[PDB]
């Protein structure tokens, strides 16, 4: 096989082919995670409601196993390889150990895989930052972020994709430790609206609670978007 | 060999004899048969001593590696399952190891018989080795789920003893362990001939 | 220079530039000095000299089998690869022949293991130069290896930074080494190694290793209490 | 025997511009019966029907293969496979596992839709084709069916005549076989039309 | 570029990709170790990108075995892959020889992975500072990308690694208390790191010579070090 | 043609508080004859402090002996000079007998020596690799003749009489001489000489001792 | 052979029954080992072999079906499907180095319409499977010593149209026939039925 | 500029530049000289010693390949040893498989095809050395030179290295029909003394080796008494 | 084609090895003119009971490995002890492939005074001693050789060690079926190994109990 070295150091100690995979994330669609007391909320932006794209619902927040969901940002094609590699890992795990694997484990796998690509001859790196949420069997909620370097961190709230720093710099001002299912969703959309188009039809989001995953309908959602876009007219009046 | 574990409210007893006989002649009268893997896991060796002492020591590596990686102790479910998947891959490599992985984790006390043929069974009560049949006799008599730790060890020690008394391949020293929420403790280490003069004083 | 980038490229003037460049990795490694007399070989290796009260051990000398060992210079990574290789091979041998690998035959096994690296595209030359030192039926042998794959059977030599000082010393005295006793060899080996030190610093147990092999002496590394016998009772006078 | 395990018998029969292929309905393990509604015929296209007999595992495995290969043919070649090819394809597939064989005896009926010439093939388990003008059989009732078919069968027969002797053959043999019976499913192929019949026999 | 191959010497004898991977450590977090006779210390600035990050997740320091810790600097991703190898080796040693791995041997087994680049495209962009306790007592070693495992009495790797070696030459003496080493370790990190020092902003972790065990210091315990200063 | 050939002989070890006595007979017997009377291959030094007695097939004892030396000699390099303890080698033997369990070394080993305290210790194996620490032990032809004798004179299990004081290096040797003398007289495949190795802190001290020639 | 699985399929439910008996040689350990695994909401498999191959095969299926539900965005695969997947896996195994999974399954489920567009079988589906991979759709099947007592007792009584209630009465007679007539003490039976609503654990019968 | 970076590449004129370049490594190396007689064959080679402290028989350029055949490398020594290591593998394959001493004619051609295989593929570089194969098998006494290209050619007399030109003039003065193996040692060694630059390479010795009816058609270094 | 039986015995400053010049394809005595004792390099001889085929491959592979190591690298030739260690591992390696060197080798050799005599088996079982035998030699001759070493405990002279071989060879000839009365003797001394021209031994057949009338069943 072709195992020429792709990911290599430059004079300044940068892995160029990873800096460039992170540039493919920055251009990708923004996605957002929010940990609460009892609930995780992963909220992505879609490319925007074209009249053609199937009325039958396609979900941009991929299920990895019952407990664990992930949103990505970057190259759709690559992400769909990570997800099918994780999905596989979670069931390869259930076979080897009777346990359902916990979030903090699967993240470290997906991260490990994203790393292998930054150090394999033949491969470029995956152009995919990954926001994994989910609940352990014990009851604890977890949110994590895997960036293309392979380096994983766990967050209380987080963004990836376009203007990821603008969202995180906005989030860490207004975030509060203990949050309810409704405050979390409110906050997730609030944070996404900093960067995403004013519209409510692009934002799709998922609310993980213990043993209970539910995507918001575009009816449930537009209540929280009117409630939030009136609060971004209260924060525009002050300044 | 005789080797029995059982589950009660207080936790899990593991009792064993201490003899490794090649049919007729007795090699050793001091075989430590309760393998101490983690500090919350007791493997019991019966059948091919070689295969157990090796695989239950591998299991121990995998249990510790899990503790490092996942920053938290393995379950007994998963511990037994690791052993079960090693014995399954080697089922037609002529392994021989009737093991019992006992332990206490998040989900209460758990006992798992794990065979050579990849078998893996959640037992409330179990006995392995030539003298099992004898242990089960005594053991199914006195065994309730609401024993005190005193009476559970009394029962197990008798059960092993009454296997040592009948089986020729079972004998030596009747070791008992207890598995509690705080780990495992070695209760006793009584010689089986002293035991006869306790249980039948005349 | 368009010919210096790959191992496989000959220059138009017929030089394998990437090997000449691996040879610079040896000359920038810390000085070591070997000398052989009638019965004994001596490797004196300059370690890194403690910065104030702060120490730094780096494995520069290696035992290889009872009857052989190595000083190295340059990329210590690559030296540890050759140490591993030679050890594997001297065992492989002793396993087969219930006797240590002859030194001439070992000289040739590192000559070949170097060359394998300097012709393939994927591989690079070893940055390390060795001072193989050992004793067998044919007396004592000191060998200097080099990245190019060349193997030199030396009467004495140095290898590393300011080693041209050490060889200038050894050139005066190397003829009298067959005569000299084990203690006189070590003095000569250190006096040379000392010629290589920077400006004002001295040799002493904490900044120098000696190692010996010869008749009835298995290859032994002297650090600290062992070496003081030679090193406390030593000074460099013009 | 591993062939006699799952039981079954199949028989094909050539008339004029028609053939009748006819299985039994039994599926067993040795003497004990599982099902009495297991016909052994599969239909590749309009103009080919093949029975498989032997170890049911492999009947079912080797069937799913033949179905995968005759579909991949129908896409790549852009046409229905012809008896000739299909039968020779099956020999190639069986012989691919000369050592470690499929325990299956494919009986193949076929009829060129243009010409109207019938083609039969009774491959043994390692793909030894036997391609007679008249009729072919396989499975547990094979000895008994050769006896029947040999007496009853004449050359240029018409679909209805043929069926009645193919049915009498398959039945009057499965009376004398432990491991076949519970009626029979015949299948009368013509250039024109394909008549599938479920025949009533013994419950034995 | 891709003009020079991976396995390529400069005109002054250093492999390029290594010389470069070493300049990838001088960007990373500052991390340091102090070999006192009472026990060995490791401390590391976490350099959290935001407030929001659960600090306990992105652990600069890692249990390799009971008796060995690693601290890393540079590419954290790559360090996970070294430490993961070192763990497996530490346990293979325990499995095979019923005893703790040495610290020296655990550091050698971590440069058995760091040489093999041509199977892997590039070196690891990471310097490990492995510290533990065995029969030799408390030892501190450093791996590079090169593969050059070097036992130190006290070393700092990372951002202000060169500013911290300035401080060590002044303050470090072989006969330190474990208490003096912790105080030094955190005194240096404060002077060197970019952010203001908090209990959450760094991790400290020591292996004590007496029990030969690793204790990762909780933010309560790190505030106890910032107290006496 | 059988790839296994039992080359006979008997090994014994007794661990006191300071020392270990390690005995292995020098009869190497083939098929119905005897090849040698001065075969020293039974016992093998791995380190100053640690020895490995080995019975059954010679050829495998000799392969294993090297294989073990070249994992000890590797341990020496990787753990900077330091020699492995008895307890390390003991688990290494178990690990290396098992990696070959699908074509076993037909060799019943005993790794014998001093632990870190100085207290003497011996471990026994079966072909596959089953470690059991013991205090007194005996594998081979005269397993059955020696091991009951030792069981009586050390443990004194069935005696009313007060247990004897401790048992010194010279008494434990004198006991083993007496035992082997009573095994050569009564077993056919034991005889010629016995090599004793008395491992203490001070260094090994081997003294070969004569049996019945037959 | 020791441990008897029974199953039968009527108008609007499949009923499945499997020995509790967990045996080590000739020793009853317990009479409370559930051998009917649940592969889906609407699909379960009465597997009866030695514990090792029974678990390692019903886990491998249960995982590779869950893995399909992930990759197919919550779509619940038909019974025909998993049955043919199970058999394709059992068949693959008799021509590998491993050897046959030595397990006799009675795969049972209830295909519900998965969306608006579904035209396929609505209703209950029972399949008999040998260890070799002999898949076969059946009205009622059995595995184990008791099988042939029950198989004939069902021939007699079983009609295709009986209630959920007449299925408890029948499954009791099937279970009680294995108790009367087989030496091997299959003395407690786990009975699970599949309906439109899902799997329900029948505690009434044992 | 790209026409010369690899051996996988002809230039427009139709020559492999990387092979001509390796050929320049031979013509900057220590001069070797050999002479085929009726009696046998002689190889002399000047070894230019870098340091004064080298042993006698350090950087031995002449190597026994089999009993009857030895190579004398001229060029990059380390490369040459890879040739010798091969030539050996071939010479012993001849004894193992075909039960005979390798013919000199074959051994040269076997070594040519080896040195050639490294002039074809991009991955490899051509060999830096010429080899001088000197055999005395059943095909009589034979002298052969495999150069970096893989171009074998049989010689009576041959000169390689930086003095090649002047050392070849002195080989033409000899009568090859007449001379014995005992004269030849003296004349080849006399040649290497005469051509060698005294100001450039102060430290040098003249390693000589032969194979002839004298040495029992066995390839050996001549004793140090015959050399001057 | 099998070899008969080898005997060897150390004397003062050397070793004698002796072997019938006969290969035997089963019962049949096929070739009575085979030199069974081979020289391994300049110091050592070897000889094998069993498959002359598997000995011809092992004695070839070893005699190569010696004259290679010597000719290639400028080293001392291997000592007998080494050559024999190489033979021993080469044989053990072949029993560990289930492709055994199905032949008991005896091996003699002398470097200086250093006098080396060893046997090896099919399976790698190796043993030095002051007298070796393989084949029937082990059951017959060894008893006599060991008796001649017990009686001269200081060591045998070359004349005594030759007479005691000749005695054993005479007895091997009488009692081993697949033997002939034509032996060679290797003699390792300081100078190296010399193999004797084939010789027969004097045989006594005219006992008064071996006459016709006594041995008659009737």
């Amino acid at each position: 096989s072709y195992d020429r070295a792709i990911t290599v150091f430059s004079p300044d100690g940068h892995l160029f082919q990873v800096e460039y995979a992170q540039e493919a994330v920055k251009k990708g669609l923004a996605a957002v995670g929010v940990l609460g007391s009892d609930s995780v909320v992963i909220a992505v932006e879609k490319k925007s409601a074209v009249k053609l794209q199937d009325s039958r619902t396609i979900r941009k927040i991929y299920k990895v196993d019952a407990n664990i969901y992930l949103a990505f940002a970057g190259l759709s094609a690559d992400a769909r390889v990570l997800i099918n590699k994780a999905q596989l890992e979670c069931q390869r795990f259930s076979l080897n150990y009777e346990d359902t694997m916990d979030v903090d484990m699967l993240v470290r796998y997906v991260a490990g895989v994203q790393q292998k690509s930054t150090q394999s001859g033949g491969s470029r790196p995956f152009g995919v930052a990954t926001v994994i949420g989910g609940f352990n069997e014990d009851g604890k909620p977890h949110l994590w972020k895997t960036d293309p370097s392979g380096m994983c961190s766990a967050w209380r709230a987080v963004a990836i994709g376009r203007h990821d720093q603008t969202v995180i710099e906005y989030m860490e001002k207004s975030y509060k430790d203990g949050m309810s299912r409704d405050e979390c969703v409110h906050f997730a959309i609030k944070s996404l609206l900093e960067v995403v188009e004013s519209g409510s039809r692009n934002i799709e989001l998922l609310v993980l609670q213990y043993k209970e995953a539910r995507y918001l309908t575009e009816e449930e959602l537009q209540k929280f978007v009117v409630e939030v876009e009136k609060e971004r007219e209260e924060e525009a009046a002050a300044k | 060999t005789t080797t029995l574990a059982f589950r009660f409210n207080g936790g899990i007893i593991v009792a064993v004899d201490s003899r490794a006989s090649t049919g007729q002649y007795i090699a050793s009268q001091t075989v430590m048969k309760v393998l101490e893997i983690n500090d919350y896991l007791l493997g019991t060796l019966a059948g091919g001593a070689a295969d157990c002492q090796y695989w239950e020591r591998v299991l121990g590596m995998e249990c510790r590696l899990w503790e490092l990686r996942n920053g938290s102790r393995i379950t007994v479910a998963a511990a037994s399952k690791i052993l079960a998947n090693i014995t399954y891959a080697y089922r037609n490599h002529g392994l021989s190891m009737g093991t019992m992985v006992a332990g206490w984790d998040q989900f209460g006390p758990s006992l798992y018989y794990v065979d050579d043929k990849g078998s893996r069974v959640k037992q409330d009560l179990f006995s392995v080795g030539s003298g099992s049949i004898y242990a089960y006799g005594v053991l199914d008599t006195g065994y309730r789920k609401d024993l005190s730790v005193e009476d559970a060890c009394d029962l197990a020690r008798r059960s092993i003893f009454h296997a040592t008394y009948r089986d020729g391949a079972s004998g030596g020293i009747v070791t008992v362990y207890h598995v509690h929420e705080k780990g495992w403790t070695k209760i006793s280490r009584d010689d089986q001939t002293k035991l006869y003069h306790r249980y039948f004083p005349s | 220079n368009e010919y210096d980038s790959d191992i496989t490229t000959w220059s138009p003037t017929g030089r394998l530039f990437q090997i000449e460049y691996a040879n610079e990795a040896v000359n920038n490694g810390s000085a070591t000095v070997g000398v052989k007399g009638k019965n004994f070989v001596v490797l004196a290796a300059l370690k890194r000299s403690p910065v104030a009260e702060l120490s730094s051990y780096q494995e520069k000398v290696f035992e290889i089998d009872e009857h052989v060992g190595m000083s190295i210079s340059g990329l210590v990574a690559d030296g540890r690869v050759l140490a591993r290789y030679l050890r594997t091979e001297c065992m492989n041998y002793r396993y087969m022949y219930s006797n240590g690998m002859p030194m001439n035959q070992m000289a040739d096994m590192i000559g070949e293991k170097h060359q394998r690296h300097i012709q393939c595209s994927g591989k690079r030359p070893f940055g390390v130069g060795l001072l193989l030192a050992g004793y067998d039926r044919q007396g004592p042998h000191l060998y200097q290896t080099v990245p190019s794959g060349d193997v030199y059977d030396y009467k004495a030599t140095a290898m590393g930074v300011r080693s041209q000082a050490s060889r200038t010393y050894l050139e005066r005295h190397f003829e009298h080494f067959s005569d000299c006793t084990l203690d006189e060899l070590v003095t000569h080996a250190l006096k040379a190694l000392a010629s290589a030190t920077s400006e004002g610093i001295e040799l002493n147990v904490k900044n120098t290793t000696i190692a010996i092999v010869g008749k009835d002496t298995p290859f032994t590394i002297f650090e600290e209490e062992s070496a003081r016998k030679y090193l406390d009772g030593f000074k460099m006078r013009p | 025997s591993i062939m006699a395990y799952s039981g079954g018998s199949v028989m094909a029969m050539a008339g004029k511009e028609c053939f009748v292929i006819i299985s039994d309905n039994r599926l067993g393990e040795q003497l004990k019966t599982i099902s009495t509604e297991v016909p052994k015929l599969h239909v590749v296209n309009d103009s080919i029907v093949y029975g498989l007999t032997g170890l049911r595992t492999d009947q079912q495995t080797f069937a799913n293969k033949v179905q995968f290969r005759t579909e991949m043919y129908k896409l790549r070649e852009e046409r229905d496979i012809t008896g000739k090819a299909f039968a020779a394809m099956i020999t190639s597939m069986l012989y691919e596992a000369r050592f470690g064989p499929w325990f299956v005896e494919p009986v193949i009926g076929s009829i060129d839709k243009s010409t109207g010439e019938v083609y039969l093939c009774a491959t043994d388990l390692i793909g030894a084709p036997c391609e007679p003008e008249d009729y072919v059989c396989a499975g547990t009732a094979a000895e008994s069916l050769h006896g029947m078919c040999e007496a009853l069968w004449r050359p240029g027969m018409s679909p209805e005549e043929l069926f009645e002797i193919a049915a009498q053959a398959m039945l009057s043999a499965c009376d004398r076989d432990s491991l076949s019976g519970y009626g029979a499913v015949a299948m009368i192929v013509t250039k024109d039309k394909v008549t599938t019949r479920l025949i009533k026999g013994r419950k034995d | 570029e891709y003009d020079r191959g991976v396995n390529t010497f400069s005109p002054e004898g250093r492999i390029f990709q290594i010389e470069y991977a070493v300049e990838a450590i001088k960007l990373g977090s500052t991390s340091l170790g102090i070999r006192t006779p009472e026990g060995v210390v490791l401390a590391a600035e976490k350099r959290v990108p935001s407030t929001l990050v659960v600090p306990s997740s992105m652990s600069k320091i890692m249990e390799v075995d009971s008796h060995i810790a690693a601290v890393m600097s540079g590419m954290v991703a790559d360090a996970r892959i070294l430490v993961e190898h070192a763990r497996v080796e530490s346990q293979n040693h325990r499995f095979t020889y019923n005893e703790p791995m040495s610290v020296e041997s655990c550091t050698l087994a971590t440069c058995d992975l760091s040489i093999q680049f041509g199977l892997m495209s590039r070196p690891f962009g990471v310097s490990l500072l492995i510290a533990g306790v065995d029969e030799k007592g408390p030892q501190l070693w450093q791996t590079d990308p090169s593969g050059t495992h070097t036992r130190y009495d006290a070393q700092a790797i990372g951002g202000g690694a060169e500013a911290a070696q300035s401080v060590f030459t002044e303050r470090y003496h072989r006969n330190m208390t474990l208490e003096e080493g912790e105080t030094l370790a955190v005194d240096i990190l404060k002077q060197v790191m970019e952010d203001q020092l908090s209990p959450e902003n760094i991790e400290v972790a020591v292996v004590r010579a007496d029990d030969g065990k690793l204790h990762m210091y909780t933010p309560t315990e790190i505030k106890a070090i910032m107290s006496r200063m | 043609w059988s790839p296994y050939q039992d080359n006979g002989g008997t090994t014994a070890a007794i661990a006191g508080k300071d020392f270990v006595i390690l005995a292995g007979d020098t009869r190497l017997n083939g098929d119905f004859c005897l090849h040698s009377r001065h075969d020293q291959s039974k016992i093998f030094q791995l380190t100053p402090y640690t020895y490995m007695a080995s019975n059954g097939m010679q050829a495998d004892r000799l392969q294993l002996q090297q294989m073990l030396k070249y994992r000890v000699k590797w341990y020496k390099y990787n753990n900077g000079g330091k020699v492995p303890s008895t307890k390390a080698i003991a688990q290494l033997m178990s690990t290396m007998l098992y990696h070959r369990r699908f074509f076993p070394y037909y060799t019943f080993n005993m790794v014998v020596g001093l632990d870190e305290e100085g207290h003497g210790v011996c471990y026994s194996y079966d072909a596959v690799g089953s470690t059991e620490p013991f205090l007194y032990g005996t594998r081979g032809s005269a397993a059955s003749f020696v091991e009951p004798l030792l069981d009586c004179l050390i443990n004194r299990q069935h005696m009313t009489s007060q247990a004897p004081p401790e048992m010194t290096k010279e008494e434990t040797l004198a006991m083993l001489k007496n035992a082997f003398t009573g095994a050569a007289e009564r077993d056919i495949y034991t005889g010629d000489s016995v090599s004793f190795f008395i491992i203490t802190k001070d260094g090994v001290q081997q003294e070969s001792f004569e049996l019945r020639k037959d | 052979m020791a441990e008897t699985a029974i199953a039968f399929r009527c108008k609007d439910y499949v009923m499945v029954a499997a020995a509790g008996l967990n045996a080590f040689y000739y020793i009853k350990i317990t009479d409370a080992e559930d051998k009917i695994t649940q592969l889906d909401t609407h699909q379960l498999v009465a597997c009866t072999g030695e514990n090792g191959p029974r678990v390692n095969f019903t886990e491998y299926i249960k995982c590779n079906l869950a893995l399909n539900r992930m990759r197919q965005h919550g779509r619940h695969s038909s019974c025909e499907s998993t049955a043919n997947f199970m058999r394709n896996c059992l068949a693959s195994a008799i021509r590998s180095r491993e050897g046959a999974y030595q397990v006799n399954c009675l795969f049972a489920g209830y295909d519900t319409p998965v969306s608006e567009d579904d035209d396929g079988v609505v209703g209950p589906q029972l399949f008999y499977m040998d260890y070799l991979g002999t898949l076969q759709a059946v009205p009622y099947g059995c595995h184990g010593y008791g099988a042939c007592f029950v198989t004939a007792l069902l021939d007699r009584l079983w009609r295709p149209d009986l209630s959920q209630q007449e299925g408890l009465e029948l499954m009791q007679k099937c279970c009680d026939e294995v108790k009367r007539r087989v030496i091997i003490s299959n003395s407690y039976f786990f009975v699970k039925a599949v309906t439109k609503n899902g799997v329900e654990v029948i505690t009434a019968v044992h | 500029s790209g026409h010369d970076q690899s051996t996988d590449v002809f230039s427009a004129e139709g020559r492999v530049f990387q092979v001509e370049y390796a050929g320049k490594a031979v013509d900057n190396s220590s001069t070797a000289v050999a002479a085929c007689c009726k009696d046998g064959v002689v190889v002399a080679v000047e070894k230019v010693h870098t340091s004064r402290m080298l042993e006698k028989g350090s950087n031995n350029r002449i190597h026994a390949v089999d009993r009857q055949a030895g190579i004398c490398i001229c060029g990059l020594l380390p490369d040459g040893r890879a040739i010798v290591s091969r030539a050996r593998q071939e010479a012993e394959n001849s004894r193992d498989i075909f039960a005979t001493p390798i013919r000199g004619s074959v051994l040269a051609n076997r070594v040519g095809e080896f040195m050639h295989a490294y002039t074809t593929h991009f991955a490899y570089r051509p060999f830096g050395c010429s080899a001088i194969i000197a055999s005395y098998a059943d095909d009589g006494p034979q002298l052969f030179v495999s150069d970096p290209s893989g171009t074998v050619a049989g010689y009576y007399g041959v000169a390689l290295g930086k003095a090649k030109t002047v050392a070849k003039s002195e080989l033409e003065k000899l009568d090859f029909s007449s001379l014995t193996c005992d004269e030849a040692v003296g004349k080849l060694a006399s040649i290497l003394h005469e051509v060698h630059d005294k100001q450039k390479d102060k430290l040098y010795e003249v390693e000589v080796a032969w194979v002839c009816d004298k040495s029992d058609r066995k390839f050996v270094h001549v004793p140090a008494d015959m050399v001057p | 084609a099998s070899g008969g039986s080898v005997i060897a015995i150390k004397y003062k400053g050397g070793v004698l090895m002796a072997a019938d010049t006969l290969l035997s394809y089963g019962s049949l005595a096929k070739w009575p003119n085979i030199p069974r004792i081979r020289l391994l390099g300049s110091h050592s001889a070897v000889c094998a009971t069993g498959s002359y085929a598997d000995f011809q491959m092992m004695a070839k592979q070893v005699e190569d490995n010696i004259e290679r190591q010597k000719m290639y690298h400028n080293v001392d030739e291997l000592s007998p002890s080494e050559v024999f260690s190489y033979l021993h591992r080469s044989i053990y390696q072949k029993r560990c492939d289930f492709d055994p060197c199905l032949c008991q080798m005896v091996f003699i050799g002398v470097r200086d005074g250093e006098t080396f005599l060893a046997g090896v088996d099919d399976v790698g079982t190796r043993w030095e001693d002051d007298c070796i035998a393989t084949g029937y030699g082990a059951y017959i001759a060894l008893p006599l050789l060991r008796q001649a070493l017990e009686k001269n405990p200081d060591g045998l002279s070359r004349g005594e060690a030759m007479r005691i071989l000749t005695d054993c060879l005479r007895v091997l000839f009488y009692r081993e079926c697949r033997a002939i009365n034509k032996f060679q003797v290797a003699d390792a001394a300081s100078d190296g190994v010399r193999i004797s021209e084939p010789f027969d031994v004097e045989t006594h057949w005219e006992y008064e109990g071996y006459c016709f009338e006594k041995t008659a069943i009737i």
